[PDB]
């Protein structure tokens, strides 16, 4: 029991909420994308997916800013608020500060708009976990952001389908990524092979790979289709 | 059965549920108080108990000065007894520039009754587990003792005990009460009014006091404050001296 | 109890109350949109439970601009609401750039009022009590991606398409499709294409009646057929399939 | 009916005459001590029952040979009707509702 | 002219020996412009009688208000409002908008069915009671009436006595008041019936 | 079912009394009891406060 | 038992609150922080546990500064007591805006208790469940507290919660046996880093990173900063030292 | 099962909580108007009595919301004085607004609205209140109504609401005239209301009466309540007493 | 059904209108006796511990000094609305009227009050049902109960709380059609002694009349144009010299 | 199923809110409109409760909207009566905006508009009340007749029947009528609105009630009289 679901305002006996659990499930069930980071590069590459072969395939990368990027896996309904919000607030410090919004405080300003559903009866803790990347004044980072809300600093990760294969890939090869810096074609080719494997009964296909990036001297730029052709 | 997981609907003898358990929340830490009238003072003691060594003594404690000249203690939890004395305190502030004047006992327990029932009468909230005794000097009632419950039911007193062993408390008092045949203490300084306290109280309970295991406020003509582990202390051996 | 929710998840952590609200986009009338390269035709089934039934002074195919259509199915009661934010969208996005609205833009707004359900959740004020139980094939034409038909789905967000069928008949239409489409099609060939994959999926007589095309094509603008165009393409049809 | 016409109700409300009924005649079949104050437990709880009346007595004596003492104390009294004391919410001392 | 009584119009009352008596000129006048010589100025709900000076766009919109009042009042209490009560009715309606304020003189007249005892009241603007019972008298002619009064005012006169008594204060105020000129109604009010007789005077 | 029960309350009442004959006074205290008691399961007047 | 959950503000006939007690279970699965005050200022460590061997070491802190002065760590769920934190940052600057001066230690503990109080007292919100040990140097000297998800606060000599609550009150109860005295700041700061080490045996499944912070009166200007350097490798070797 | 809120329907696309509210009626008492052309009368029954019930003093069964529009009330008496004092607040809005009393029909319609509106809207209560809206408009001459609890009315020639509402109904269209007598319409509600009740004697503190006419004393419009010696006189007349 | 203020029952009415009827009946036992030139109300007092001051207690509270009251059922639910009474009654009817309000309207006022508290589901009504009575130039003497069902009804005598049932027989009994006050002042004290004995005595037992002016209670004098305090609560030394001479 | 809650869906995909809406409808008094080509012609069943009801104040099942549309209903009686009040002000005010009354066009989607409002939401339930809205534009003189249903949902018919027993007389229009030639004199057009209404009285000639529309904002409602003749035309040639 398990009558301690059907509320997100109620703390079941262990101490857990269900409700964001539930959150973490669903992510799960969405596509898989990957994060990964040098320190002159942040990188993302994710495994878009389409509902049947007319479709075209379904944009799981979103550009937040020139200098900031993020992915989405879980709930799509969900992704669109988030990035909409993380957006006002990129604007807000250039129009208010002039200023690049740095990465860490972008994301407890993330984890605060989380724990507003999560007090509140009426609504949802979001359906969706983002991975964040950007390349601010203190160089790259990405955070792994989570239903919870809680938002984690890490050289390398992954959420969602089956992704224990690709946190197996970025485990072995955690420190070859890191030392290399100032050739970003390596840092794309890295990831490349993480999602690889993290695949099962299926194979990587022109469309299926997205990648997005930020640098020292990179604008955020999102490659789909013939872009990643070069780096197939 | 349906009928304390509503604040509001009543039962079918036409009890809250509910609230009445509030009545019955006032043991969670455990103390008792006493709070008796002199003839020019109100004394209340409130045991404390400390019960961990890794705790700091002297942040324990029941008794908030409200203002000027009025104290509370608190029998019942903590959180609530917090929330208690900000209201009472707030009120106290808005009373004084509002209507020009200082806040008597009768005037402050009053309203935070009313408040009880407010928080009762809505589903939006619920009651506190909280007892509330007020103390004070009133300036043209004296000695006055008013305890709030958390219902919100009023009456006044000569002398009031609260707590798990209150019932002890209780019998000494009466029996003290009706052998005198005054509802004072004819006691002339309240150095010795508090010694009167002390008394009953290791009498009701059978335990010894020590220095950190009593606190002690002493409203006083026009006047408040709560006295020291080392005053206590010298009360104490006031007792044991005769 | 995750079903009977609103914003209370299930342990395969899909929005139950959510998934249900899919089964009645499908109740409604088939529709079948079929893109190409010169303009997107739109057709539609239209029920008569009635001879009386004036079926041809109902439509669900509206007109949203004059390059911008959209088909339905579903809830017509739902779908009066989220066909009139569209048209204030698009006319709103007039307004502000005396510019073409692009097709996937007019769908990020219809799929805005759909990310409202709730009654705390944060994000915008929600004021919207219940998902919409209905569906758009959405259709335009800007010049700088071409013709474009994207299917906007309450319980999800915009996705791009050549060829999307929605209604009861959706499941065995879009076999159909995945058999027969081409890149090598012209519009003559689209519009006899619409018409003789929505009558295997019909159960009513195909008739004029009961049909009704309409098309995108950025020179003649949104513009929906007669009943006499539609009699005739069914007739040219038949002549097909006789020789076929 | 022809079997049972006659339902007669035992009640555990009961009232204030009849628990003070109770107590004088299972305290006039056992020693007393003048402190020992008998009508002021029927007033503190109110929805005590005769077995428990059978019980607090037995438990005087029990604090009254654990002082080893051959009458019953208003101490002794006190203590053994604080043991089932029963936690009864049918009980008045805790109302409001006059 | 004023802001607070360009259209005019007078109103006395007096108090005679358990009788009052009220009346009051007919003439309405915008500016310079006499517009109609029937219009009464003077209102009643139940046996309580009620003239309003002022701006004249006021005295028709209160007499509206005053109604929707006071049969609130009858229809809860069964029984009729009485003119002690009814003075502090007109203070508080008054003042409920101090700014922005009505332009009005109203003057009450009435006569309690339980003490048998005349009751005159005034009010201002904003209102207050002027609790005198020698008489009162507002209008545009404020200042005209209340020396014609005093000067033939005798206390505890006749109710027949007291017809000639106010009659002769009004007409003789009126030829010498600019906004008001035309017509008069005159209530002599007692307690068992209301008799109201309109004068034959001048028009101007 | 009352008026039965009416007249079994007042030879009961007429026992204590320890008379042959039941006098009118019993019959006066039997609906006296049957009806304040019908009275309680309506909680006080409340036909009167509907 | 059963009953009395499902609300956050309905009594049990026990006279308490079942989901506020459920929230106590949830800060004891949280990590150990504890905070051991000392003669001229305060020491708060924490143990913040490795997730993977990919986490960047010394960036994620669950320490957070308030003011310019007030230390605070949590125990219990990571972003609630984030949340908690935010709140008071804003609470201490009105206070610090209206009156010109930096809080008091015994002032932040009254609004803290109110704001953790008002999410017990109402029907739409469930309540916290972090402690939240937090103090710093006033005028009236050092002081430390440690605020129960209950919303129950009292002053501490040293105070613990987490996991390795069982180890921590354990070792501080050693600690004012040893030192009555006080204990200063900087002998403190080595005693930090053992107290962690033991309480990390209940958590012994994953590695972990010490992370030691500190505000002290006279080695520290009043001010909260973070302890680094060589300071923060002496605690380490003292640690290291004595747990082998 | 579906005994519960507004919003919801049964099956059978009955909204129970009306129907339970025309249930609520006829646990307060008879209440009965009679069309006449010579006037109407409005009879009324007390629901229950004691002997020291003071009911001489006031009424409480007959309120006049204007002065030609009056009503007598039958059902919960706390449901009944809210909606009194909104009928009654409205009657005199009208009369400031277009300087004539409220026509019968306008009245109706808003309290009909009204009752509606509690029930289609919000989590609030229905209300369980009949009341008979005799009235005088200067359209349609004399004019009965009753409106349901439901929120929707009908024009009558006799209707019966309260208690015992198919027998009082029955009796009254049974010795019914179409022209009558404001006379003999006195007569027939004592007549119904006696066999009705469960009081043994037909008493004058256990009647409510008012009429309203135009015939006594024409130009005029004349709402007269019966004063207690009044009704115990007029049951002499018809020998119940 | 019975058990939400929104449901209807299927015979109807609100159960939560009868369950809070039953509050009252767990009360203290408050009467009222109509004279033909005042009304005395009476109730008794009851606190638990005998170290209770029993002046503290608010039970005889007047509204205004035309209207006094006491209650049968919740405590607290009593300070609460005589507040709300109070401040009603200046408001509609002292501003207005410019003078303190009618018997009749006032008790209108209180009913108005519960009736918003029923209206509103989740929020309860008042424990308590009220006795009112007051004086007017116009109703004369008046005496009223007002239910927590919203609805308030005219008396001629009355009880109500526990004793209810008691007292109303000896109130048919033992009122005629032409009482003075103090014969009324005695058969109150009487029935009221029927509620509780072992501890009725004139300093435990609250009793007040609302009788004839005093202009001894008016506290400003030279103005012989206005009446003073109708209500007059009479002293513990009062109660006890009744209670003597009965 | 899904009837606990208006804004909880259904498996099933249909608000059983609704569904159960539309068997309120059945409840209510039965109301035909037909059109001609020059006419429309709406009838409705005016069902008599008892002998004692006026017919001198008593309202008729048919409300004038404005002054050349038309309206009759099918449902809650209680609920029609503020849905007719609410169609009205908008209907007026369409002339406040344009200084055009109101087209029949723009009035079906506003009656439509309420309505679905109602449904979206939670906190109230949807309108019991399916109604006709018969009438021409102002600008052209060709007849139209809408439907709004429960739902929110509009449509357009050449001649619909709604309430008590609505299945039956639908049939019979059918099997009656030509859609080919809708008739194009006012008076048989009538006497098609009777014949139906004849059936679900059973026996009537005072039950029956006709109205009918006419274009350039003439509206009239039909003698009792003269639609007995019309009954009388119909029980001979039978």
């Amino acid at each position: 029991r398990n009558n301690y679901d059907g509320d997100t305002v109620t703390f079941s006996p262990t101490g857990r909420l269900f409700q964001v659990e539930y959150a973490l499930e669903a992510i799960k069930q969405g596509s898989v994308t990957v994060g990964l980071r040098s320190n002159t590069h942040a990188v993302l590459v994710a495994l878009k997916r389409n509902a049947d072969e007319l479709s075209s395939y379904q944009k799981k990368i979103i550009k937040c800013d020139e200098h900031m990027g993020l992915s989405l896996a879980g709930l799509a309904p969900d992704a669109r608020v988030l990035s909409n919000y993380l957006r006002q607030q990129c604007n807000y410090s250039s129009l208010v500060f002039n200023r690049k919004l740095a990465v860490e405080r972008a994301g407890h300003l993330l984890c605060d708009k989380a724990q507003k559903n999560t007090q509140s009866y009426g609504g949802r803790p979001y359906g969706v976990g983002l991975l964040i990347i950007g390349y601010d004044k203190s160089g790259a980072h990405l955070l792994e952001f989570q239903p919870s809300g809680n938002v984690t600093e890490l050289y390398g990760t992954a959420i969602g389908a089956r992704s224990q294969g690709a946190k197996t890939y970025l485990e072995r090869t955690l420190d070859t990524f890191i030392k290399i810096d100032g050739n970003p074609d390596e840092l794309i080719k890295a990831g490349v092979e993480a999602i690889s494997q993290s695949l099962r009964d299926e194979s990587l296909t022109v469309d299926n790979l997205s990648i997005a990036i930020v640098g020292k001297d990179t604008p955020f730029t999102i490659y789909d289709g013939e872009a990643v052709a070069k780096y197939i | 059965a349906g009928y304390d997981r509503h604040i509001t609907i009543f039962s079918p003898e036409g009890r809250l549920y509910q609230v009445e358990y509030a009545f019955k929340a006032t043991n969670q830490t455990n103390i008792n108080s006493l709070a008796v009238r002199g003839k020019d003072c109100t004394v209340v003691i409130s045991q404390k108990k400390v019960p961990d060594k890794l705790l700091d003594p002297t942040t324990v404690s029941y008794i908030f000065c409200i203002s000027r000249t009025i104290g509370m203690v608190v029998n019942g939890p903590i959180p609530d007894a917090r929330n208690a004395a900000l209201r009472a305190k707030a009120e106290a502030a808005e009373f004084r520039y509002k209507y020009g004047y200082d806040m008597p006992c009768d005037v402050l327990a009053k309203r935070m009754a009313n408040l009880s029932q407010i928080y009762t009468q809505r589903a939006y909230m619920r009651p506190l587990g909280v007892i509330l005794t007020f103390v004070s000097v009133d300036e043209e009632l004296g000695p006055s003792i008013y305890k709030t419950d958390p219902a919100g039911y009023y009456v006044g007193y000569k002398a009031t005990a609260t707590g798990p062993k209150q019932q002890e408390i209780t019998t000494n008092l009466e029996n003290h009460f009706k052998k005198s045949k005054i509802d004072h203490i004819n006691e002339e300084s309240w150095e010795k009014v508090v010694e009167f306290a002390i008394t009953h109280m290791i009498d009701a309970l059978g335990t010894e006091f020590s220095k950190n295991d009593l606190e002690v406020g002493v409203a006083t003509k026009d006047k408040f404050f709560t006295l020291s582990a080392e005053n206590i202390e010298e009360r104490l051996v006031a007792i044991a001296e005769q | 109890e995750y079903d009977r929710g609103v914003s209370t998840f299930s342990p395969e952590g899909r929005l139950f109350q959510v998934e249900y609200s899919l089964e009645a986009i499908k109740l409604g009338s088939t529709a079948i949109g079929i893109a190409t390269k010169e303009g997107v035709v739109l057709g539609v089934e239209k029920r008569a439970t009635s001879p009386l039934l004036e079926s041809d002074s109902i439509e669900k195919i509206v007109e949203i601009d004059r390059h911008i259509g959209c088909a339905m199915s579903g809830l017509t009661a739902d779908a009066r609401s989220m066909i009139e934010h569209a048209r204030t969208a698009a006319v709103t996005h007039n307004l502000y750039y005396d510019e073409d609205i692009n097709v996937e833009s007019l769908t990020q707004s219809v799929c805005d009022l759909a990310l409202r359900f709730g009654e705390g959740a944060s994000g915008e004020e929600r004021l919207m009590s219940r998902p919409f139980g209905v569906a758009l094939l959405i259709a335009g034409h800007d010049a700088d991606d071409g013709y474009q038909l994207f299917h906007a789905e309450p319980s999800g967000t915009f996705y791009r398409y050549n060829a999307k069928a929605i209604g009861s008949g959706s499941e065995g239409a879009q076999a159909e499709l995945l058999n027969e489409w081409h890149s090598s099609l012209t519009l003559k060939e689209a519009e006899l294409l619409v018409l003789k994959i929505l009558k295997q999926v019909m159960e009513e007589k195909l008739d004029e009646n009961n049909a009704q095309l309409s098309c995108i094509t950025k020179q003649d603008g949104f513009k929906i057929y007669d009943n006499e165009k539609t009699a005739e393409l069914i007739k040219e049809l038949k002549e097909k399939e006789a020789a076929e | 009916p022809g079997r049972l016409d006659r339902k007669i109700e035992f009640p555990s409300l009961r009232d204030r005459r009849e628990r003070r009924l109770i107590f004088g005649t299972i305290a006039s079949k056992m020693s007393l001590a003048p402190e020992a104050d008998l009508d002021s437990l029927i007033i503190r709880n109110d929805s005590l029952s005769g077995a428990v009346i059978a019980a607090i007595m037995q438990e005087a004596g029990l604090r009254a040979v654990r002082k080893n003492r051959y009458v019953i104390l208003q101490s002794d009294l006190e203590e053994a009707y604080a043991t089932q004391v029963k936690t009864d919410n049918t009980v008045d001392k805790f109302d409001f509702y006059k | 002219s004023d802001p607070s009584s360009i259209n005019g119009g007078i109103v006395v009352a007096m108090t005679g020996k358990d009788c009052v008596a009220i009346a009051c000129d007919l003439r309405l006048g915008s500016q310079s412009l006499g517009v109609s010589n029937k219009f009464e100025k003077i209102f009643h709900y139940g046996h309580v009688f009620l003239g309003i000076t002022g701006l004249a766009t006021d005295v028709t919109t209160l007499n509206e208000m005053f109604r929707y009042k006071t049969n609130l009042y009858k229809l809860k209490e069964e029984r009729a409002i009485e003119p002690e009560t009814f003075t502090q009715l007109v203070s508080s309606s008054l003042y409920e908008r101090r700014f922005g304020p009505y332009f009005v003189g109203p003057v009450v007249a009435g006569i309690n069915s339980k003490s048998g005892k005349p009751f005159i009241a005034g009010f201002d603007l904003i209102g207050c009671i002027d609790e005198a019972k020698d008489f009162i008298v507002s209008g545009t002619a404020s200042d005209q009436l209340f020396g014609m009064c005093e000067s033939l005012y005798e206390p505890n006169l006749e109710p027949e006595d007291l017809f000639e008594t106010i009659s002769q204060a009004l007409l003789n105020a009126a030829d010498r008041d600019a906004l008001s000129g035309w017509g008069a109604v005159v209530y002599i009010i007692k307690k068992d019936e209301v008799v109201k007789r309109y004068l034959k005077m001048r028009q101007d | 079912a009352d008026v039965k029960g009416v007249c079994t309350e007042a030879g009961m009442y007429a026992l204590r009394e320890r008379r042959i004959h039941v006098t009118q006074e019993d019959f006066e205290l039997a609906v006296g009891k049957v009806m304040n008691k019908n009275q309680e399961t309506a909680i006080s007047v409340a036909k009167l406060f509907k | 038992g059963t009953g009395y959950d499902l609300s956050n503000s309905v009594f049990s006939p026990d006279g308490r609150n079942f989901q506020v007690e459920y929230a106590v279970k949830a800060v004891e699965n949280g990590t150990t922080s504890i905070g051991i005050k000392c003669n001229d200022g305060v020491v708060f460590a924490v143990e913040k546990l490795i997730t993977s061997k990919l986490l960047v070491p010394q960036k994620n802190v669950k320490i957070q500064v308030v003011d310019r002065h007030i230390g605070c760590v949590y125990s219990g769920l990571i972003p609630d007591g984030r949340h908690l934190v935010n709140r008071g940052r804003e609470e201490a600057a009105s206070f610090k805006k209206l009156y010109k001066t930096p809080i008091p230690i015994p002032a932040f503990a009254d609004r803290l208790g109110q704001y953790v109080q008002a999410h017990t007292l109402y029907n739409s919100v469930r309540p916290f469940g972090v402690s939240t040990i937090f103090g710093g140097v006033d005028k009236n000297g050092a002081h430390l507290y440690m605020l129960e998800p209950s919303g129950s606060y009292w002053g501490y000599k040293g105070a613990a919660t987490g996991k390795g609550r069982q180890s921590a009150k354990a070792e501080l109860e050693k600690l004012v046996d040893h030192h009555p005295e006080g204990l200063s700041a900087r002998e403190a700061v080595k005693q930090a880093a053992k107290i962690i080490y033991l309480a990390h045996e209940d958590n012994k499944e994953k590695d972990f990173e010490l992370e030691i912070s500190w505000c002290s009166l006279s080695e520290t200007n009043g001010l909260h900063k973070f302890v680094k350097g060589d300071l923060l490798q002496e605690a380490i070797d003292f640690a290291q030292k004595e747990i082998n | 099962r579906y005994d519960s809120r507004t919003t919801i329907f049964s099956p059978e696309g009955r909204l129970y909580q009306v129907e339970y509210a025309l249930e609520s009626i006829s646990h307060a008492g008879t209440a009965i108007g009679i069309m006449a052309s010579d006037g109407i009368v409005l009879a009324a029954e007390r629901k229950v009595t004691s002997t020291l019930l003071e009911q001489d003093t006031s009424t409480e069964k007959l309120y006049k919301l204007n002065d030609k529009i009056a009503v007598a009330v039958a059902g919960l008496t706390a449901d009944a004085e809210i909606l009194i004092n909104t009928a009654r607040i409205h009657a005199q809005n009208y009369l400031k607004t277009y300087n004539e009393d409220i026509p019968v029909e306008i009245l109706v319609r808003r309290l009909s609205d009204i009752k509606q509106g509690y029930t289609q809207h919000g989590g609030l209560r229905p209300f369980g209140v009949s009341f008979i809206y005799a009235g005088y408009d200067d359209r349609y001459g004399y004019q009965l109504y009753t409106s349901n609890p439901s929120g929707n009315y009908t024009g009558w020639k006799a209707i019966s609401v309260g208690a015992n509402t198919s027998a009082a109904q029955t009796l009254l269209q049974m010795d019914y005239k179409d022209d009558m007598k404001v006379d003999d319409a006195i007569e027939l509600a004592l007549k119904t209301l006696s066999k009705t009740t469960d009081s043994s004697a037909l008493t004058y503190d256990r009647l409510e009466f008012a009429t309203i006419r135009k015939g006594a004393n024409d130009g005029e419009v004349y709402q007269k309540i019966f004063k207690p010696q009044e009704i115990k006189d007029i049951l002499v007349k018809t020998g119940i007493t | 059904y019975s058990f939400s203020l929104t449901t209807f029952s299927p015979s109807g009415k609100l159960g939560q209108i009868d369950y809070a009827l039953t509050a009252v009946k767990q009360g203290v036992t408050s009467l009222g006796i109509k004279a033909t030139n005042g009304v005395v109300i009476a109730t008794e007092k009851k606190s638990s511990s005998p170290l209770a001051m029993s002046e503290t207690l608010s039970k005889v509270s007047l509204l205004t000094p035309d209207i006094g009251a006491v209650y049968s059922g919740m405590g607290p639910d009593y300070r609460v609305l005589v507040d709300k009474s109070r401040k009603v009654a200046h408001t509609s009817y002292k501003r207005i009227y410019g003078e303190y309000p009618p018997t009749k309207l006032l008790v209108s006022e209180v009913a108005k009050i519960m009736q918003e508290a029923t209206q509103s589901g989740g929020v309860r009504p008042f424990g308590v049902s009220l006795l009112i009575a007051g004086h007017d130039e116009f109703n004369g003497f008046s005496l009223y109960q007002v239910d927590p069902s919203g609805s308030y009804f005219p008396w001629k005598a009355t009880a109500i709380g526990k004793g209810s049932v008691a007292a109303k027989t000896f109130l048919e009994k033992r009122w005629n059609d032409e009482l003075e006050l103090e014969d009324a002042i005695h058969i109150a004290l009487l029935t009221l002694k029927e509620s509780v004995e072992g501890e009725f005595n004139g300093d435990t037992i609250e009793l007040a009349i609302i009788g004839d002016e005093n202009p001894d209670l008016l506290g400003y004098t030279g103005i012989p144009t206005d009446k003073g305090p109708r209500f007059r609560k009479l002293t513990s030394q009062e109660i006890n010299d009744r209670l003597e001479a009965l | 199923g899904y009837d606990r809650a208006l804004s909880i869906f259904s498996p099933d995909g249909h608000i059983f809110q609704v569904e159960y809406a539309l068997e309120a409808v059945k409840r209510g008094t039965c109301a035909v409109g037909v059109k001609g080509k020059n006419c429309v012609v709406l009838g409705c069943e005016r069902r008599s409760t008892l002998k004692l009801q006026d017919t001198r104040i008593t309202p008729s099942k048919v409300s004038k909207i404005d002054s050349h549309v038309v309206l009759s209903f099918s449902g809650l009686n209680a609920d029609s009566r503020i849905l007719i009040e609410k169609a009205r002000v908008e209907a007026q005010s369409h002339r406040l905006t344009l200084e055009d009354p109101v087209t029949v066009e723009y009035l079906t989607r506003y009656v439509a508009g309420v309505q679905q409002r109602y449904t979206q939401s939670g906190g109230v339930r949807p309108f019991g009340v399916s109604t006709l809205i018969a009438g021409f534009d102002p600008r052209d003189d060709e007849p139209k007749l809408y439907q709004t249903e429960p739902s929110g949902i509009y449509s357009s018919w050449s001649a619909q029947t709604i309430g008590r027993n609505s299945k039956t007389v639908r049939e019979f229009l059918e099997k009656n009528y030509d859609r080919k030639e809708p008739p194009a004199t006012v008076e048989e057009c009538v006497k098609l609105t009777v014949r139906s209404l004849l059936e679900v009285v059973q026996t009537g000639a005072k039950n029956i009630e006709i109205t009918v529309v006419k274009p350039d904002s003439d509206i009239v409602a039909l003698s009792s009289e003269e639609i007995n003749q019309y009954v009388t035309q119909i029980e001979q040639e039978k």
